[PDB]
RNA sequence: GUGAAGCCAGAGGAAACUCUGGUGGAGGCUCGCAGCGGUUCUGACGUGCAAAUCGAUCGUCAAAUCUGAGCAUGGGGGCGAA
RNA sequence: AACGCGGGGUUAAGGUGCCGGAGUGGACGCUCAUCAGACACCACAAAAGGCGUUAGUACAUCUUGACAGCAGGACGGUGGCCAUGGAAGUCGGAAUCCGCUAAGGACUGUGUAACAACUCACCUGCCGAAUGUACUAGCCCUGAAAAUGGAUGGCGCUCAAGC
RNA sequence: ACAACCAACUUAGAACUGGUACGGACAGGGGGAAUCUGACUGUCUAAUUAAAACAUAGCAUU
RNA sequence: GCGGGUAAACGGCGGGAGUAACUAUGACUCUCUUAAGGUAGCCAAAUGCCUCGUCAUCUAAUUAGUGACGCGCAUGAAUGGAUUAACGAGAUUCCCACUGUCCCUAUCUACUAUCUAGCGAAACCACAGCCAAGGGAACGGGCUUGGCAAAAUCAGCGGGGAA
RNA sequence: CACAGGGAUAACUGGCUUGUGGCGGCCAAGCGUUCAUAGCGACGUCGCUUUUUGAUCCUUCGAUGUCGGCUCUUCCUAUCAUACCGAAGCAGAAUUCGGUAAGCGUUGGAUUGUUCACCCACUAAUAGGGAACGUGAGCUGGGUUUAGACCGUCGUGAGACAGGUUAGUUUUACCCUACUGAUGAACUCGUCGCAAUGGUAAUUCAGCUUAGUACGAGAGGAACCGCUGAUUCAGAUAAUUGGUUUUUGCGGUUGUCCGACCGGGCAGUGCCGCGAAGCUACCAUCUGCUGGAUAAUGGCUGAACGCCUCUAAGUCAGAAUCCAU
């Protein structure tokens, strides 16, 4: 018989999968649609989630009601040292879809992506790249030579192989990633020849992205692990008197079907999946030399992004770093890819130039009233400690 | 139902007695509905400051009680916040009488008056003494 | 815990018997521990610790209360507040 | 079609585009379905309707020429008889005869304080071989709405591999 | 009529004091307005029914 | 057999037709039958079917509750009627208090589950184990036609095995 | 209450049937001021459906757990709302009928075990159904309801009642498959990629402006664009706020024990206040795209059929649809 009162399905097929993501680090699945009159340019960047502030700004909406007024917004920080351009990844079209014709590396790698190649770098020989970098020093690069005209002949696609400079970060990691970034605009030769001129030279974020605009996040959220249908799914949960377990479904399939339906909400895993959030506005892209980064014009304490005590669990923010407004998926520490966007904008709220008033400081650590060591000095008066 | 109002936490489901903090002659007010109310199986219906509830009169004078009335929720217990990132609360739940046009049936408010009730209201806005 | 008869003293009134402090320690009375029982969770368990148990919550708790040993009643018989 | 174990030949019912042994075999037609159809028993369909093919009846034109696509004319007693300030065909009703024209009625409707101009029946005239009406029954279509995804057996098939 | 010596606890009153707290754990009645029903205390289906069923005093009959 | 007694013995305790200056009803009457025709009381009650009876109250809303009403299918006097303070792990309705029963879930602790060392069963078992449709003993894991289909595995799970 | 059996034979699913129930069609006397066919509609007649109930007894009586509710998924269309269209006895507004349409929703409560129903209220709307009358090794046990018990009627009685009432044990998964997740041999090991195939997602309302303007004698009174919010849903996240406390972190405090103090033990976390971190809440915050092909319809050109005609050849636009991103 048919269910008795109508009620929207728990969760979305549309992530159905929810397994473990194969891959920690985000994958790009799109680029941006090239436009070859445009300037030649990277689409993306890599960077690591600090974590969450809070920030004051006017906000400009005419006709919303807290037009004109002061608006309390939670903003995330993402640390972005400059990204380290190494490679060159040309891509042809095929009746079965993109493929890499080739790809050419720079003379020189670090260490830091060298271990990305290794699974045992401690112990190993670290003879990565070594046979490949006498390529330019035989019949003066006739081969890197060879390769990039082949790119700049065939291939339709351009992406530069850039890696993460992950030693700038406080994190214990060495190990630095690494990923493919598309080259929009220009012709396929422009391409080629913006590539192979910040081979193995660092580029800023601030030249990828800007502010006031609107990206995507890709990451791997936050892992729960072997979690139950009332929490995973968003099911009611039974009544209290349900002998063995409340915490279920109490219905996972009619008879006549005679198996378990892949649309049935299941106890598994939680968590970890990739995401791809859309539409979050940049808000600031502070510099890492700039002493008062976290500064405003109406605000001229001279201090920098990084929370009193540090960002919990992070550490401090020593290099440059973008503010999105709102949250994105993963935890701090994360690996962070940002993407320009995909989408047209032309609403306001999309449109809107941001401008800060106050960036909060304060400790994250518990109940901070201070937004800097100064400040907490002044108001305190002096301690025992100070002799 | 109020237009344009922001979403706040709603601290006032149906079956929530609150006081009646206009000179009606009603003490309180018991909510049985409210009227920006969607649909959703086993969710009760909730309101919050400043919107449109249906409500009867549990305990005052003998003609206002035994009635359905339509009524404004003017401040609640439960914290909010609005635009500004301020959490505020107020001691009490208390709203007002009025018409389906908003009109209020007294003619005084006793005690605060959230300010969503006094922007989306203009009598209760005139009738208020402090806002927020 | 309550405080039945009986008893002491003092107040009124005219009588007769009214009242007020005490004393006393009755009741198949009452709260409640052990014991005895077994209401609810329709809890645990439900190839159990257990062929009836375990936990919490409950009924009764000075008498139609609980209980040992000896003895009697033996199958269409016994015994039964049934 | 009834049965021992085998070899060869020929058939029955049923099939010959592939699955599948044998025909993309031959002849003449019909059908296009945004639900085609293809299942003797048998596994779903009816009353009612639709310009595709055939057929039966009657009709027009037969050059004196059909339907469709066009210009022009409705003379003259005629204020006829009743009705009226006034309606001469076009308020009210019963009725429209003709000496000169291939055709024009005291008139089919329009107009109008009475009119008049205008219009129709019809035809001399442009033309040029096929035309209209109502039916009959083949195929197809509408009628034709149920629940897991799905069954001319499947694939597919349209000068069929459908009827 | 006072002084001295001896001896436990039980009650009452006051000041001060702090965290406005104090039967600080433990221990430890939720209450009220009514209806049906059995008067009450008590008893039974050990192992699905504790009840309004049984018993009871009282009443009546033989 | 006959004839008396006996209901705190078992038990029982009725139909129909008119009737009051408008009227409704029927105090009253006329009439058929029994052993006697339900008296005092009580009631949609744990006893009334029609029925969620009718009125009032309780609520925003009440097939529930209570108070009334009574031609009561089928209430009723030791087969005890009515009432009743006190008592009740008895059944029921409402009110205050209270709270995760709920809106709508979240979090914490211990012991499991989990992994390891050691020890180590049982139920059950035609053969076995992916489906869809068809036909079939009219609900197939096996048959027909299709979809398909890749070792060996772990934790959960309650659709199916008409377990 | 027992035994031997029976699916030779009833109660529940399924199967055939469809009287009955439900839903349509054809005809059209008549209604509709006028007018059969805007919209209804008699007599008659053709059907469809298996969400009614009957009829049958084919399967199951060495047992397929018998009502309802809760929870959860999916499917159908005979569409309640939402999208786009056509007609009116459509001036506007509000309605009514019909087409393409199942993408997306279809609620909170009082009484009742209910199913069904009826009220209160919100809402865009509160549509109807299937899935062994979906769903009991998912729950629950209110109903049906063995044994205890009461009443009424019936019976001489034991006892009966498709009458009322009260109390009455809801067992097992570790197997196979299915499902949810998680490893993984072989093709050297890694890094960076591609994308077959499978899944797929958004939804509805309100306010302002248009505008007291179009349309209307007047009462009254749209809309397109644009702006700002909100409902339901989905995916994340923890700056802030709230919850949680074995941080047994700090403090307070009861009893007892360590002779007193200090400092501690015990009361399975003694209790109380605050309490970071972590987890977590429409109890908090953030975010949710546009291309093509179409259906109904509206058209262009244009025959059949010298005229016409959106159609026959060709072709334009076009829906919450379909397929992709
Ligand atoms: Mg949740
Ligand atoms: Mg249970
Ligand atoms: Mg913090
Ligand atoms: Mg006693
Ligand atoms: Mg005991
Ligand atoms: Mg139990
Ligand atoms: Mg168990
Ligand atoms: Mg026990
Ligand atoms: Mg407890
Ligand atoms: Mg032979
Ligand atoms: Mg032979
Ligand atoms: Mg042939
Ligand atoms: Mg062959
Ligand atoms: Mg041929
Ligand atoms: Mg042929
Ligand atoms: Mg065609
Ligand atoms: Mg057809
Ligand atoms: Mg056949
Ligand atoms: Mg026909
Ligand atoms: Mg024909
Ligand atoms: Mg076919
Ligand atoms: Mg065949
Ligand atoms: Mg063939
Ligand atoms: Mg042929
Ligand atoms: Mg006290
Ligand atoms: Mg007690
Ligand atoms: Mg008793
Ligand atoms: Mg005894
Ligand atoms: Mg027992
Ligand atoms: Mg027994
Ligand atoms: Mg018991
Ligand atoms: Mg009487
Ligand atoms: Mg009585
Ligand atoms: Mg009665
Ligand atoms: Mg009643
Ligand atoms: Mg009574
Ligand atoms: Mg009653
Ligand atoms: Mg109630
Ligand atoms: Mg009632
Ligand atoms: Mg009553
Ligand atoms: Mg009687
Ligand atoms: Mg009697
Ligand atoms: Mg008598
Ligand atoms: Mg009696
Ligand atoms: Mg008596
Ligand atoms: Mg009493
Ligand atoms: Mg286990
Ligand atoms: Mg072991
Ligand atoms: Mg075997
Ligand atoms: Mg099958
Ligand atoms: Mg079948
Ligand atoms: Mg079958
Ligand atoms: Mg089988
Ligand atoms: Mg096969
Ligand atoms: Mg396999
Ligand atoms: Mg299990
Ligand atoms: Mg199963
Ligand atoms: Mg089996
Ligand atoms: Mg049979
Ligand atoms: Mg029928
Ligand atoms: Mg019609
Ligand atoms: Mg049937
Ligand atoms: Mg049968
Ligand atoms: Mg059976
Ligand atoms: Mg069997
Ligand atoms: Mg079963
Ligand atoms: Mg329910
Ligand atoms: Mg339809
Ligand atoms: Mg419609
Ligand atoms: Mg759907
Ligand atoms: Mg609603
Ligand atoms: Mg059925
Ligand atoms: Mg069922
Ligand atoms: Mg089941
Ligand atoms: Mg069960
Ligand atoms: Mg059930
Ligand atoms: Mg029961
Ligand atoms: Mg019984
Ligand atoms: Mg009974
Ligand atoms: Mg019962
Ligand atoms: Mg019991
Ligand atoms: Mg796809
Ligand atoms: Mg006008
Ligand atoms: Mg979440
Ligand atoms: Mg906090
Ligand atoms: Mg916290
Ligand atoms: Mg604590
Ligand atoms: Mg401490
Ligand atoms: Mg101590
Ligand atoms: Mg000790
Ligand atoms: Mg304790
Ligand atoms: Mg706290
Ligand atoms: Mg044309
Ligand atoms: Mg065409």
């Amino acid at each position: 018989s048919h269910r008795k009162y109508e009620a929207p399905r728990h969760g979305s097929l549309a992530f159905l999968p929810r397994k473990r993501a194969a891959r920690h680090r985000g994958r790009v699945k799109s680029f941006p649609k090239d436009d070859p009159k445009k300037p030649v340019h990277l689409t993306a960047a890599m960077g690591y989630k600090a974590g969450m502030t809070t920030i004051v700004r006017d906000l400009d909406r005419p006709g919303a009601k807290a037009h004109k007024k002061e608006v309390v917004e939670a903003v995330t920080i993402i640390d972005c040292p400059p990204m380290v351009v190494v490679g060159l990844v040309g891509y042809i079209e095929t009746p079965r879809g993109l493929r890499s014709l080739t790809t050419v590396w720079a003379e020189h790698l670090s260490d830091e992506v060298k271990r990305r190649f290794y699974k045992n770098w401690y112990k190993s020989k670290k003879k990565a790249f070594t046979k490949y970098a006498k390529k330019y020093a035989e019949n003066n690069g006739a081969s890197i030579t060879r390769e990039l005209e082949r790119i700049k002949k065939y291939c339709t696609v351009v992406r530069v192989l850039a890696h993460t400079q992950i030693r700038k970060t406080p994190l214990k990691q060495k190990k630095a990633h690494l990923m493919e970034i598309q080259i929009n605009g220009g012709s396929v030769a422009d391409k080629v020849e913006f590539g192979r001129s910040l081979f193995e030279k660092p580029v800023t974020i601030d030249t990828i992205f800007e502010k006031d605009e609107m990206i995507d996040v890709i990451a791997v959220t936050k892992g729960h692990g072997f979690v139950g249908v009332t929490a995973r799914w968003g099911t009611k949960k039974l009544p209290r008197k349900t002998h063995k377990g409340l915490r279920k479904v109490a219905c996972i399939g009619a008879w006549h079907p005679s198996h378990v339906q892949w649309t049935v909400a299941r106890a598994g895993q939680m968590g970890y999946h990739h995401r791809t959030s859309v539409n979050h506005k940049i808000y600031r892209i502070g510099k890492g030399d700039d002493e008062a980064n976290a500064s405003t014009e109406t605000d001229l304490t001279k201090k920098k992004i990084t929370p009193m005590g540090g960002f919990v669990r992070y550490g401090e923010v020593n290099n440059d770093y973008v503010m999105i407004k709102g949250s994105v998926p993963g935890v701090k520490k994360r690996i962070m890819t940002l993407r320009k966007s995909l989408f047209t904008h032309t609403s306001r709220k999309a449109l809107e130039k941001v401008e800060l008033k106050w960036i909060d400081t304060s400790s994250e650590f518990g109940h901070g009233a201070f937004q800097t060591a100064a400040e907490k000095k002044q108001f305190m008066g002096t301690l025992k400690k100070d002799l | 139902a109020p237009g344009g109002k922001l979403k706040m936490t709603l601290g006032l489901p149906v079956g929530a007695i609150m006081n009646c903090a206009d000179n009606s002659g009603a003490r309180n007010l018991y909510i049985i509905a409210v009227k920006g109310a969607g649909a959703r199986l086993n969710r009760l219906p909730a309101g919050g400051v400043g919107d449109m509830v249906m409500a009867t009169v549990k305990k005052g004078k003998p003609e206002l009680r035994k009635k359905v009335h339509p009524a404004v929720i003017v401040r609640q217990a439960k914290p909010w916040k609005r635009f500004d990132g301020v959490f505020l609360y107020f001691e009490d739940n208390a709203g007002v009488i009025v018409n389906p046009k908003g009109e209020m049936k007294g003619s005084a408010i006793t005690g605060p008056v959230g300010k969503e009730a006094a922007e989306l209201w203009p009598r209760i806005a005139s009738n208020a003494g402090v806002v927020m």
